[PDB]
């Protein structure tokens, strides 16, 4: 079994998350002002300034990599709560209008990014890697996760849809609910 | 500030003396929604016969608006709402699977038979009905058919298609610059009061029945945002409620909202699940405690336009309509009723009086007091009309 | 829930 | 025609000697009408023209009821929406439908000495991301899923709770109600609103003693040769206080939706209007929710989290006391000097003149 | 303190903890220097509010409400919508009216297609062979709808041949019309007199339940009766509102308020409407001896001579132009040998303190009481009250009845129910509530049931005079507790000193405070104690519960009055 620590200040964020998409039935504004790209190139143009030698470089740059083909192809698989099915569905069908294919890491914000770490030492005690390769995600994923603690307050506000505007979060009309649970 | 009263009768102002129309479709009473649902437009065939047999005919206009077409209705609601309406059918509805869950439309609301042909004759008849008033040619505007003020912009709910009042003051706000509306059913009228919400022309005040009850919407807080705050009044109460209390509480709020507001045209929703011994209502008023509303209302002395609404009993609904439109006309009817083709519906006294119970009235004067303070408090805002 | 049927 | 009707027998047919037994004791003028209604189309708008086996009864992937696209190979059965990608109710392609799960079989042929090939190929592919490299390989045999957070975090915080369809609640849900089943067949009209017996929801269950509103300081129990004197007690949810419905003006008994809570609670959330947000933070417990008492008490600001003593701050009253009467001092004194620097400034500018 | 809340904010909630305290509440506000506001609509995006709506013009874009929106299903928190409860004979009047509209709906509709098609055969037999070749009907028939045949057809024609039908109809009706207009004349006459057999039965069962459906209260009444009025409820009622008079007096800016109950007897003829159905039980019954009987009543007799200061020459003359239309002291009884002989005949300081305030001719009398005594009391006011309830009603509800506008239109036609008036239980010109008591006599007797008296009862008044149901029940207690009242020791002797006291003429503090300490002595030190006060200048009565430590007076206004009588009861040795 493997083991990931995470920061409890973002335990309550993905409490929040998990009581705003189910029972007060919001959904996420997207596409996101901050995309899951825009936070991990940040992340890693910011670190690799940090340490000097080319090893932990090209490490952090292959995590990095490895996280956004792994979110591109983890999303609509296991990452999305039964409401937010539909927004996927409708935002599939209006990217194959414009002979485009969807990429959900332009996107779906940090939140989801939080939900795949947070699913990710399942995942990995479900296939047969070795154990310094898990030990050496989880390290990685321990670092990243206490940069973006560090900066927890720039990218998780918040603003109550129903008040003034902009929040992270949206509500749904009853056409929406009605398609997306009860059909 | 409530104080207790009793109820005297009810005698007609000679003086007011206005010229009524009344629009009936022969055609309405005919499309039942189910073996069983508690709704039934026969009750609008019934209150007829008894208008007839009264000899009302000869006091009033009686007309038979064309129905309203697929974009007229679409001034309220949307597009693939009224397509659905209109194309759905009791045999055709496993092939809409997504839209009925969409559009709420396959069980509480189910799909019956010549469904698009009632909202039509609903919609035609209070639209007309409004636009008489308009130009410059009627007093009061009765319309029994309409009165369906559950219906929202896309959806349906509480038995209700189509939003007809609120087409009808769309229509009267062509020409006048403040509306009232009135709606004195036992439920809250939830879709006028989602149509005109953020609006300072319209003002909608419902006296419902709060608490764990349908649709659960219009507590004493909801008064309106925007442009429109303070334009919407909700007063809520509780079980058994009678007459003299009803009055008591009626009247002032009335009065208040008639001499800060000062309403151009008004359109009361006189629907009678209000009544004492209903199927869904808990009310505990007779019929002259339910036509003292509609009195005071045309007090005032401006074009009114009186519609339908709830009422699960027939004879009930029936024999209190027809006690309104006679005393909207200023006259008393007899209390015998008259022989007509439904007369045994109305056993077995065979008379024109609905009966409260002895229910137990648990509406305290001091709720009353403070329901009523702030009620006050906030209309002392929306006076400079 | 709704209003009965 | 013989088909039964709401009546319990045919139209054509009069009533039985059963029901008419225990149901028993032993020109108009609105044939006019066409001739008085007149057409109405007065309105502005005239112009608009206008192994056979079966499936699941529930989704493989939410584990909830509904219409279901099923699968013939395994007993799976899927919600539309709850597919990878989600598919068109109308625009359904028939044909075979199998899953994920048995197409990675019929693929692979169910042979897994070819699964050791093409993973191995896979994992040479792959080697600008090797560490997710099994990973990536693994998401393309499972069928979809929801998200449900793991049970390690939602343990995080007790007074958290998985609903039944997997749905949050936070010790705010007063609960289902059980003996409401029980309710729908009830005592009689003994009502579960709480009408016409209130000699004995004004009497305190445990002691004896009446319950005495916090706001009038009386149980106005009435009396039951009067019963229009009694005034409806209630009791919060959280801290028992007794409160009459016309005191608190509300108009019910809360009975299904969350608990009542009394006026007697600070916030959970504020919005100070200035906006910003929360000063409350969760409750952490699993003994982990440590404490701190500060060295200085007069000064101290640290949170809206605090404890009151006779991360948590520990705080006692004496320096609630001292920070509340300093801030009113000093804010009084301050708006006090400026509305005299104001007044000056003006009598120095009028004099001007 | 710490900037996350505003002040009003801070004023408001201190408003819920110091709101009946003004002085504190006022000194806090002179101390301190004093989106959606609604909780059932949400703001949508404007990106959800872009439908076409085809027919919206320039105003309703600028009117209608867009953004803001509410639904019965996150108002209700996802469960609710309780329903009232609707008792059963209610549901039988829904289920008569659901098949009454089911048949009238078919009848209605059929004839409604009827007509139509009489009129198109009638236009369409006056032809020549050549158009009745041509003739085709256009789909709606010439009328206003275009579902309403096709239904019916579709009812009465097995549905697959009735869309064959009625494809026929619109394609040549010069040979289909005629079939299907004799097949819908044969259906609406077999429909008719189904429905004409069937409204007889609905008739009569409607008749039955009709008014058993219109009372809430009185479905309920005899078995919340035997609930409500025990002896713990009675005390119950006093206790709390003594109480919240101490409470609330904690408050000291309220006056003091006075003594726990009031009660007024205005009507003095229901004494002997109460004597006479306690007479006529103790007759019927057979759970008392014969000596037992006579006991009970002149028990009764007395006490209500007595307490309420009845002379028994006016009862008795009472009692006279009562029945004669149907076609000692009380001590001598509370001691009950007296009565079986009976009928077996046939310094400076306390001085001045009492000198001064001496009442004579005295008209407030005092009965210190046991729970027995009190219990007693409160079946008679109760009888009493409610009697006088109806008394009331009386000349209204009988200038209603004898004014029934019966119409002869509906007597003929077997449509008015006689089976209560051949039985002679339905109120004609009679007085209403004699006759309410000349049935109640007949059922305490045990001659007239229970429903029979109860549909009376309803149809009569209304369903407005239900707390008579348990006009017999009550009368039992009464007698019950009046036989309790002489057969214990302690009650008796208590009962003795009233009676001593009250055929007193001139009392004082000091004796009111000897037959306090009297009447005490009998009765254990856990024992309650209540003060029954009879002021006699305008009949009322005042019931006081003592608390052991009790003014055994009520309290006065002035340091005179209050410091002389507790300093004159200082003359006695009994504790202060
Ligand atoms: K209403
Ligand atoms: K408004
Ligand atoms: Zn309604
Ligand atoms: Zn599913
Ligand atoms: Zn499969
Ligand atoms: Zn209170
Ligand atoms: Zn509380």
């Amino acid at each position: 079994k493997i083991s990931l620590q995470i920061p409890i200040k973002l335990k309550s964020v993905l409490v929040d998350d998990w009581e705003y998409v189910t029972k007060d039935k919001k959904i996420c504004r997207l596409p996101a002002d901050v995309t899951v790209e825009m936070v991990l190139n940040k992340y890693e143009h910011e670190v690799s300034q940090e340490l000097e030698s080319p090893g932990s470089q090209s490490q952090l740059s292959e995590y990095c990599a490895g996280l956004k083909l792994y979110f591109d192809k983890c999303l609509g698989n296991m990452l999305l709560y039964r409401l937010e099915r539909l927004q996927y569905d409708e935002l599939l069908k209006k990217s194959s209008k414009d002979q485009k294919p969807l990429v959900p890491i332009r996107i779906y914000g940090a939140i989801h990014l939080l939900r795949l770490i947070s699913v990710l030492p399942e995942l990995i005690s479900s296939t047969t890697m070795d154990l310094q390769s898990c030990q050496l995600l989880i390290k990685q994923t321990e670092d990243f996760l206490v940069w973006l603690l560090m900066h927890v307050d720039e990218y998780f506000n918040d603003k109550d849809p129903n008040r003034s505007d902009d929040a992270l979060y949206v509500n749904t009309s009853s056409q929406y609910e009605g398609v997306a649970l009860g059909m | 500030v409530y104080e207790a009263t009793p109820f005297d009768p009810i005698t007609v102002k000679p003086s007011d003396k206005r010229r009524v129309a009344y629009f009936y479709d022969a055609d309405v009473g005919n499309y039942a929604y189910g073996a069983g649902h508690p709704m039934k437009p026969h009750r609008i065939r019934m209150a007829h016969s008894l208008i007839m047999n009264y000899g009302l005919y000869k006091k009033m206009e009686i007309y038979r608006a064309k129905p309203a077409t697929k974009q007229e209705m679409c001034q309220f609601h949307t597009d693939e709402y009224i397509d659905f309406l209109s194309r759905v059918t009791p045999d055709n509805l496993e092939m809409f699977k997504r839209e009925s869950v969409k559009f709420n439309v396959g069980d509480d609301c189910p799909v019956f038979d010549g469904l698009y042909e009632y909202c039509s004759i609903s919609g035609g008849g209070s639209m007309e009905g409004a636009a008489r008033l308009n130009r410059g040619k009627c007093d009061v505007a009765v319309n029994y058919a309409g009165g369906l003020h559950h219906a929202k912009k896309s959806e349906a709910s509480g038995f209700c298609y189509l939003n007809d009042i609120v087409l009808g003051i769309i229509e009267l706000l062509r020409y006048h610059p403040r509306v009232l509306y009135i709606d004195i059913d036992v439920h809250h009228g939830d879709g006028v009061e989602e149509a005109f919400y953020t609006t300072d022309r319209v003002m909608t005040c419902s006296f419902h029945k709060y608490g764990e009850f349908f649709p659960g919407t219009g507590e004493l807080r909801d008064i309106g945002v925007g442009a429109g705050k303070n334009y919407a009044v909700n007063v809520p109460l509780r079980d058994g409620i009678d007459d003299a209390t009803y009055r008591s509480v009626f009247e002032p709020v009335i009065k208040k909202i008639m001499e800060w507001y000062q309403p151009s045209a008004v359109v009361l929703q006189c629907g009678g699940d209000s009544l004492s011994g209903d199927r869904l209502g808990c009310f505990n008023l007779s019929m002259e405690g339910h036509a003292n509303c509609v009195n005071y209302v045309k007090s005032f002395g401006i074009p009114m336009m009186v519609v339908g609404g709830g009422g699960y009993t027939m004879r009930n609904v029936a024999r209190t309509w027809c006690f309104e439109t006679g005393l909207l006309n200023n006259v008393v009817l007899d209390k015998d009723l008259p022989y007509n083709e439904y007369y045994e519906y109305y056993g077995p006294d065979y008379k024109l009086s609905v009966r409260p119970s002895n229910m137990f009235n648990v509406n305290t004067p001091e709720y009353l007091d403070k329901v009523m303070t702030n009620i006050f408090a906030n209309l002392e805002n929306t006076k400079y009309a | 829930x709704x209003k009965x049927x | 025609d013989s088909k039964v009707s709401v009546t319990g027998l045919p139209l054509n047919k009069g009533p039985s000697e059963k029901i008419k037994r225990e149901s028993l004791w032993n020109d108009l003028k609105t044939f006019l009408t066409e001739n008085m209604t007149e057409e109405s189309n007065i309105r502005s708008t005239i112009g608009w023209n206008g192994i056979d086996f079966e499936n699941e009864d529930f989704c493989s992937a939410c584990n909830q009821s509904g219409s279901f696209l099923c699968c013939d190979t395994c007993p799976k059965s899927f919600h539309f929406l709850c597919l990878d990608p989600p598919i068109d109710p109308n625009n359904l392609p028939k044909g075979d439908w199998h899953c994920n799960e048995c197409k990675f079989k019929i693929f692979i042929n169910n042979s897994m000495a070819t699964l050791k090939k093409i993973e191995s190929n896979f994992i040479k592919q792959n080697n600008n991301v090797k560490i997710f490299a099994k990973l990536l390989f693994n998401i393309d045999s499972h069928n979809p899923k929801q998200f449900q957070l793991p049970n390690y975090i939602k343990e995080t915080f007790p007074a958290v709770k998985t609903g039944s369809r997997g749905q949050y609640s936070d010790e705010n849900d007063k609960i289902p109600l059980t003996d409401r089943q029980l309710f729908n067949t009830s005592y009689g009209q003994s009502i579960t609103k709480l009408d016409s017996y209130n000699p004995d929801t004004h009497i305190d269950s445990n002691s004896g003693k009446f319950l005495i509103c916090y706001k009038c300081n009386q149980t106005r129990l009435g009396s039951w040769s009067h019963p229009e004197n009694s005034r409806l007690i209630m009791t919060c949810d959280y801290c028992q206080t007794p409160w009459h419905l016309d005191c608190v003006p509300r108009a019910s008994f809360k009975n299904l939706g969350s608990k009542w809570k009394c006026p007697l609670h600070s916030p959970t959330k504020v919005y100070k209007k200035i906006y910003k947000v929360w000063k409350k933070q969760r409750l952490i417990n699993k003994k982990n929710q440590l404490y701190y008492e500060p060295l200085q008490k007069i000064g101290y600001q640290n949170n809206g989290n605090i404890q009151i003593i006779p991360k948590i701050t520990q705080i006692d009253e004496n320096s609630i006391k001292y920070d509340f009467f300093d801030k009113i001092y000093k804010s009084k004194m301050v708006q006090k000097r400026k509305l005299f620097q104001f007044q000056e400034s003006l009598i120095d500018k009028l004099v001007s003149n | 303190s710490q900037d996350i809340l505003d002040l009003d904010d801070l004023v408001e909630k201190v408003d819920f903890y110091l709101g009946s305290n003004k002085e504190l509440f006022t000194w806090f506000k002179n101390f301190v220097g004093y989106e959606a506001f609604g909780p059932s609509y949400k703001r949508l995006p404007k990106s959800d509010t872009f439908m076409p709506c085809s027919g919206r013009d320039d105003m309703c874009w600028e009117v209608l409400n867009d953004e803001w929106v509410g639904h019965p299903v996150w108002a209700s928190e996802d469960s609710g919508f309780i329903a009232h409860r609707k008792n059963q004979y209610e549901e039988t009047l829904f289920k008569i009216e659901e098949e009454r509209h089911e048949y009238d709906f078919y009848i209605e509709s059929n004839l409604r297609t009827i007509q139509c098609l009489e009129t198109i055969v009638n236009k369409i037999e006056n032809m020549t062979e050549n158009e009745k070749a041509n003739f085709k009907l256009p789909p709606g028939l010439g009328h206003t709808s275009m579902t309403i045949y096709k239904k019916v057809i579709r009812k009465v024609y097995d549905k697959e041949r009735g869309f064959e039908i009625i494809d026929a109809l619109h394609e040549h009706p010069a040979v289909t019309a005629p079939v299907v207009l004799k097949r819908l004349k044969q259906k609406d006459e077999e429909w008719r007199r189904a429905q004409r057999e069937w409204n007889k039965v609905w008739r009569e069962l409607e008749q039955k339940v009709f008014f058993k459906s219109l009372d809430h209260l009185g479905l309920t009444f005899k078995q919340a009766d035997k609930k409500l009025l025990t002896t713990k409820q009675l005390i119950s009622e006093i206790s709390s509102i003594k109480v919240d008079q101490t409470n609330k007096k904690i408050h000291w800016l309220t006056p003091k308020p006075k003594s726990q109950l009031d009660f007024d007897f205005p009507d003095k003829n229901i004494f002997y409407d109460i004597l006479c159905l306690a007479d006529t039980f103790i007759t019927h019954t057979t759970a008392y001896s014969n000596p037992d009987k006579e006991r009970l009543k002149d028990l009764l007799k007395y006490f209500i001579s007595l307490f309420f200061s009845i002379s028994f020459e006016k009862i008795e003359e009472s009692l006279y132009s009562h029945k004669q239309n149907v076609s000692m002291s009380l001590l001598d009884i509370l001691h009950r040998s007296r009565y079986q002989k009976l009928k077996r005949s046939n310094g400076n300081l306390v001085e001045e303190a009492n000198s001064q305030g001496i009442i004579q001719n005295r008209s407030i009398f005092n009965l210190f009481a046991n729970t027995n005594i009190y219990i007693f009391f409160r079946h008679w006011t109760t009888i009493y009250e409610r009697l006088l309830e109806i008394k009331q009603m009386n000349e209204r509800v009988t200038k209603e009845i004898n004014t029934r506008s019966t119409v002869t239109f509906a007597k003929d036609l077997d449509l008015l129910s006689s089976q209560l008036s051949e039985m002679g239980l339905d109120f004609v010109g009679e007085d209403a509530y004699k006759q309410v008591l000349r049935l109640s006599r007949r059922l305490i007797n045990g001659d007239l049931e229970h429903q029979w008296f109860e549909e009376s009862l309803r149809q009569a008044y209304n369903n407005k005079a239900f707390k008579l149901y348990t006009i017999d029940k009550v009368t039992q207690s009464l007698v019950k507790h009046a036989h309790t009242l002489m057969t214990d020791a302690k009650t008796a002797e208590i009962m003795a000193l009233f009676v001593k006291d009250r055929n007193a003429s001139t009392t004082s503090a000091k004796d009111q405070i000897i037959y306090r300490l009297q009447v005490r002595s009998h009765m254990s030190n856990t024992e309650n104690m209540f003060r029954i006060e009879f002021d006699k200048r305008t009949l009322h009565v005042s019931i006081q519960y003592i608390a052991l430590d009790d003014l055994t007076l009520k309290e006065p206004k002035a340091d005179e009055d209050k410091w002389k009588y507790y300093v004159t009861s200082y003359a006695l040795p009994h504790p202060t």
